[PDB]
């Protein structure tokens, strides 16, 4: 019963880390969309220099 | 709502010991219904005696 009460708590963990790693890629995928505009922009700046 | 972490910590380990003791009292009430099947057996067999 207590390995049972502990499989169900796994479950939970194994529903939450799913959470979190949406959460992880939608956060990394907004990082690289900020990191290709600030590439942008450094190039636009070194060819106004 | 809005108990924060040390609190939720507290509240599952709580329930884990109150789930705990619980599974102690129903394994006491599973031996006590086995010694009453016992009783029953031997009371049976002394009377047939």
């Amino acid at each position: 019963t207590t390995m049972r009460s502990d499989n169900q708590a796994l479950s939970a963990v194994q529903d939450a880390l799913g959470l979190g790693a949406a959460k992880v890629d939608t956060a990394y995928s907004g990082m690289e969309s900020a990191i290709e505009v600030v590439k942008e922009i450094k190039a636009k700046l070194v060819a106004a220099t | 709502v809005g108990m924060g972490a040390a609190a939720l910590d507290a509240l599952i380990s709580g329930v884990d010991a109150a789930l705990t003791d619980m599974t102690s009292a129903a394994a006491s009430l599973g031996s006590i219904s086995s010694r009453i099947d016992l009783q029953s057996e031997f009371v049976n067999k002394l009377s047939d005696s």
